[PDB]
């Protein structure tokens, strides 16, 4: 299972590109589509979305009127496309698969992701934790508050946490706050109740140094806290 | 020859003559017990509000 | 105008009563089927519109021509509105079937695939609402008010109906008796045969009943009024209800499944 | 709507699955679905070369009517138990040899299963072809074994042109649904067209009497 | 000459006769009739999934209560969300006479087989998203009539060819045979312990397996016909079956006998299908007059009928959990009760 893409570059600002990615295998003309993003040293943000079938099409309160999105759906290439940039636009792309049907895990696949660089009403949600040190072999826990319940109707909490260790590109860890994603070593897990989330690693080993974040996604805007750090 | 099939046989019916049987009038108790034991978990025989029906609507 | 003769004003009412009796009897029997295949959604079609077309006129003619009731010009025109949708949405009935059993043998590989319960209230629904929008032409002799275009636009209508109607059966004849003539020869009289026993009788009962009507009709437009004419209409305006007598018999009683399906219910 | 962005993209899913369904649960009504019957003898072999493991599956195109013929051969297992499967074909198709007439116990058990076929509760509206092998060898053979042999009730002359025929009568009289199916039978002139092109004419006949009771005009 | 096997053949069966006999005590019938009636039970059409294009052969609840999964005449195999209506997945078959189909107790495999002779494996858990074929169990010579799961490695098979035969999804190969059975058999349900498995067949007579032993042990007779379906009673110590004769039974796994019989008059045609309810108080006996019926297990009066299908009846079965009931018939419709 692959996800690449290309282009970027150097953009003189008011200037228009686009951005590609393609699907190795995987059945890409199966998977709803998003693209997240997230700006030097701040924390995930996200641009736009495309489901299956090139119909449901939203967008983010800064982006509406100024770049469109779109699937080939033969040659399995996924496109966005860039009008009237600006330097409140310089950041990283992340192409994330998805699969919405019942029992299934969202946001489980980031592409590598493409530099750019201009030349030169939401749910709101916090974590004040940054850079703490601990010592491995010690339990360690990390928390994020919401600014209105996302606990539903149906029970689902619309709570991810995903991690990025230095260097690489995010990967899932809590798809949902008492699920998991596989691939991943048991030792995390998660609690929380409320609007008050907590996670928690059990025995810290040499790798989960890294940079953590949480999401929100109660209804359609999408929301990213503050960027957590763990020490050694 | 099918004299090994009638060997056969015989000792297939040999190996089922043997079993131990119970009588029929005990083993008849032992389902209205579970059934009786089990009751308050059938949302068929005791039909539920329709607030936690999960078919509801 | 009030033209009539009393003696025929007693005499004609038993028929005009019997005749509406009979519809309304035979129209609930029809309906009460509701087997559902998409082509009987056009015979219940024509066995509501006939429905419709009964009880409204034997209210009105009488009422007319025994002891006079009047209406100002914005209650008139509404009332032959009212009489003339039923009649409007019976003929499209009739022009709902033939359809149908034309393409059943125009293109007998392809038939059932065209015709689909979708496609068939589709047209039902379209068709009843073209029937009741009559009305809209009156915002813009024989007869009280009606003015002269309303005469012209109705006669079009269901002249093309029923000459599309008589058109195709005959088309449906010559085809079943050359496929039969090429299966006999090269094979080696009995699937034509029996088609000529029926549509022989459906083009006969057809025209007949609405013949004389849409002649006197174009007559009136085409030269002058007198009185034996209105005496002889006075009469002759039963032939749409006698007609409405017949369908519920040729059109369902003609297929072999509802003959049984009766019975079994 | 109470709706959230999850749940409103597990509905447009399930629409596009139909989206999918649909377009292929028409692409199989433009085909036709031939059975067929009858002893494993040759006939089979040549019958599907004319006409160009539980279960084999033959498709061939002529005139632009694309047929497919399972031939059931290959089961031999009990027959009330998967027969109605079939509900729904087209046509049959059977298969008899004529000079078996001697070796009479074959002639007796084809008229057996050819009765025991016409009669299924399944399989009251389906027109039944039926073709005839082996003329060449019974031509010759009756020169030399009379037609008494296989039926010695036979009180006509035994000559060819007489011969021959005298097996439709009984072949045909075994149909107990007359006013509801009928044998299309034929001679195999195994050299021509004529072996498909005869279905092709026969399938016709009941694809537009089928039409003709569905519409109501019958 | 084979004369010497008459009598002894005799005497075994004179005396398993002779003991099913002597330990028949009382009839179940006996001492149930203190308890009270259920009374009148009433369900109504809470849902309706419709899609399939053709006759309804099998279907299997999930594993969650939530899921399920039912395969038709047409090449298709689909999985429903029984909560919304949402269908998750729709596969392709091969060989469209298709006549099985069951769900895995992990939620992650489905397996179908038809009149190809051959039982296939598929994978709902890929990294593709995308149902993939893992196996095709290939070996019997007659139609497969029923397949369930031991665990994500083991599957047992029935054929009509006389033959079950438990298999090593992980090789290939069947690694027991099962054999005994004169005729075609139609039916096997496992044990709720997943040691055991009983099957019927056209004979009219059933048979239980060890299954480690891979030898069979006992058998039960009574059927006046051939045998359509069968399902073993949640408790893990009875079975109950349904027959062509018009007639369902009661089999009992430790005094060996039939235990009770449900039949009436009114019905003349055949039971396609046979389940249980949660606490064992009901039984779901899909029929062949089109509609499906419900009969109290003690006592054999029957409750209710739940009559919504214009055609036969071929697929029923009851949720883990105790919610619904789901039924499947020829006239492609599928309707969750409640
Ligand atoms: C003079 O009228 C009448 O006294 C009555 C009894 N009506 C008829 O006698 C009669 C008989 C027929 C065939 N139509 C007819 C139907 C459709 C369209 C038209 C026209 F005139 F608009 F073209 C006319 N009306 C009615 C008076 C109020 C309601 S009915």
């Amino acid at each position: 299972v692959q996800l690449v893409e290309s282009g970027g570059g150097l953009v003189q600002p008011g200037g228009s590109r686009k951005l590609s990615c393609s699907a190795s295998g995987f059945a890409f003309s199966s998977f709803g589509m998003h693209w997240v993003r997230q700006a030097p040293e701040k924390g995930l943000e996200w641009v736009a979305y495309i489901s299956s079938g090139s119909g449901t099409i939203y967008y983010a309160d800064t982006v509406k009127g100024r770049f469109t999105i779109s699937r080939d759906d033969p040659k399995n290439t996924l496109f966005l496309q860039m009008t009237s940039l600006r330097s409140e636009d310089t950041a990283m792309y992340y192409c994330v698969r998805s699969i919405y049907y019942y029992g299934s895990s969202p946001f489980d696949f980031w592409g590598q992701g493409t530099t750019l660089t201009v030349s030169s009403s939401d749910i709101v949600m916090t974590q004040a934790t940054s850079s703490v040190p601990v010592t491995p072999g010690e339990s360690v826990s990390i928390s994020c508050r919401s600014s209105k319940s996302l606990l539903h109707s149906n029970g689902n909490t619309y709570l991810y946490w995903f991690l990025q260790r230095p260097g690489q590109s995010p990967q899932l860890l809590i798809y949902r706050m008492s699920n998991l994603a596989s691939g991943v070593p048991d030792r995390f897990s998660g609690s929380g109740s409320g609007t008050a989330f907590t996670l928690t690693i059990s025995r810290l080993e040499a790798e989960d140094v890294g940079v953590y974040y949480c999401m929100q996604h109660l209804e359609y805007p999408l929301t990213f806290g503050a960027g957590t750090k763990l020490e050694l | 020859a099918s004299i090994a099939q009638a060997r056969k046989l015989v000792e297939q019916l040999k190996m089922e003559a043997n079993i131990d049987r119970i009588k029929v009038s005990k083993a008849a108790a032992d389902l209205m017990a579970y059934c009786e034991a089990h009751a308050k978990e059938d949302p068929l025989l005791t039909p539920v509000p329709a607030s936690e029906n999960p078919f509801r609507e | 105008f009030m033209v009539l003769n009393p003696s025929q004003q007693l005499a004609i009412a038993v028929l005009s009563l019997t005749l509406g009796t009979f519809t309304v009897l035979e129209n609930l029997l029809v309906l009460c089927v509701i087997r559902c295949r998409p082509s009987y959604h056009f015979i219940g079609s024509l066995a509501v519109a006939d429905l419709l077309g009964s009880v409204i006129f034997v209210y009105s003619f009488i009422d007319f021509h025994v002891f006079h009731r009047k209406d100002s010009r914005n209650v008139f025109l509404f009332k032959l509105g009212g009489v003339t949708a039923s009649f409007t949405a019976s003929v499209g009935s009739l022009f709902l079937t033939a359809i149908d059993r034309y393409i059943s043998i125009h293109r007998p590989l392809a038939y059932k695939r065209i015709v689909t319960r979708p496609k068939a209230v589709v047209a039902f629904c379209l068709m009843w609402t073209i029937a009741i929008v009559i009305a809209v032409l009156p915002l813009l002799d024989i007869f009280p008010h009606i003015d002269e275009t309303y005469l012209m636009f109705w006669i079009g209508v269901t002249s093309v109906l029923l000459l599309f109607i008589v058109y195709a059966y005959m088309y449906i004849l010559w085809k079943a008796h050359s496929h039969a003539v090429r299966m006999i020869q090269r094979g080696t009289a009995r699937m034509d045969i029996r088609l000529a026993k029926t549509l022989v009788l459906i083009l006969v009962v057809l025209i007949i009943c609405w013949g004389p009507l849409l002649a006197i009709m174009v007559y009136d437009v085409f030269g002058k009024m007198n009185k034996l004419i209105k005496t002889v209409f006075a009469f002759c305006s039963m032939l749409c209800l006698l007609n409405s007598t017949v369908n519920p018999i040729i059109y369902a009683l003609r297929s072999k499944d509802l003959r049984h399906a009766f019975r079994s219910m | 709507c109470t709706l959230s962005a999850e749940d409103k993209a597990a509905v447009e899913r399930s629409k596009m699955i139909d989206r999918n369904l649909r377009e292929d649960g028409e692409k199989a009504a433009r085909e036709v679905k031939l059975l067929l019957l009858g002893a494993g003898e040759s006939g089979k072999s040549t019958i599907v070369k004319q006409m160009k493991t539980g279960i084999v599956e033959t498709h061939f195109t002529f005139k632009d009517l694309h047929f497919k013929m399972f031939d059931v051969g290959g089961q031999r297992s009990e027959r009330k138990k998967w027969i109605h499967c079939f509900e729904g074909v087209t046509a049959i198709i059977f298969c008899v040899a004529l000079s078996d007439y001697d070796l009479m116990n074959r002639m007796h058990e084809s008229m057996k299963l050819f009765d025991s076929i016409c009669n299924n509760k399944w399989f009251t509206d389906t027109s039944i072809i039926l073709f005839l092998n082996k003329k060449d060898l019974f031509e010759e053979k009756i020169k030399k074994s009379p037609l008494t042999i296989c039926y010695p009730e036979y009180a006509g002359s035994n000559t060819y042109e007489e011969a021959a025929a005298y097996i439709q009568c009984q072949f045909e009289d075994l149909n107990k649904r007359k006013d509801t199916k009928e044998i299309y039978t034929h001679f195999t002139c195994a050299t021509d067209t004529k072996n498909v092109q005869f279905v092709f004419d026969a399938v016709t006949d009941v694809i537009i009497k089928n039409n003709l009771k569905d519409c109501g005009l019958f | 000459e084979l004369d010497q096997l008459r009598q002894e053949a005799e005497q075994l069966k004179n005396q398993i006769r002779d003991a099913r006999k002597a330990c028949a005590d009382a009839t179940l019938s006996q001492i149930t009739n203190n308890i009270d009636p259920v009374g009148r039970i009433q369900m109504r059409t809470r849902r309706t999934l419709r899609g399939h294009l053709a006759k309804i052969y099998a279907m299997h609840w999930g594993t969650d209560s939530r899921l399920l999964v039912s395969a038709s005449q047409d090449g298709k195999l689909i999985i429903w969300d029984s909560y919304t209506t949402n269908k998750v997945h729709a596969i392709p078959l091969r060989s469209s006479w298709v006549m099985t189909c069951a769900y895995a107790p992990s939620g992650n495999y489905v397996a179908c087989g038809g009149l190809d002779n051959i039982c296939s494996i598929y994978n709902l858990k890929t990294r593709e998203g995308n149902v993939r074929v893992s196996r095709e169990l290939a070996g019997h010579t007659g139609y497969l009539s029923c397949c369930r799961f031991l665990d994500d490695n083991q599957i047992v098979t029935s054929s009509g060819d006389t033959t079950c035969a438990l298999w090593d999804i992980e090789t290939g190969q069947q690694t027991t045979t099962f054999t005994g059975h004169t005729g075609d058999v139609m039916s096997l349900s496992l044990a709720p312990d997943t040691r055991l498995f009983v099957s019927g067949a056209c004979d009219a007579s059933a048979k239980l397996w060890d299954v480690r032993e891979g030898m069979c042990r006992q058998t039960f007779t009574g059927h006046e016909s051939d045998i359509n379906a069968i399902c073993f009673f949640p408790n893990g110590n009875a079975f109950a079956t349904g027959s062509d004769d018009a007639t369902c039974r009661l089999f009992d796994l430790r005094a060996d006998q039939e235990l009770m019989t449900y039949s009436h008059d009114n019905i003349i045609c055949g039971i396609t299908s046979v389940s249980f309810s949660k606490s064992g108080r009901l039984l779901l006996a899909g029929y062949d007059d089109f509609n499906c019926n419900v009969w109290d297990a003690l006592k054999a009066d029957r409750a209710g009928v739940l009559a919504g299908h214009d055609n036969r009846v071929s697929c029923l079965g009851v949720t883990d959990d105790g919610m619904a009931v789901a039924t499947g018939s020829w006239d492609s419709f599928l309707k969750i009760w409640n």
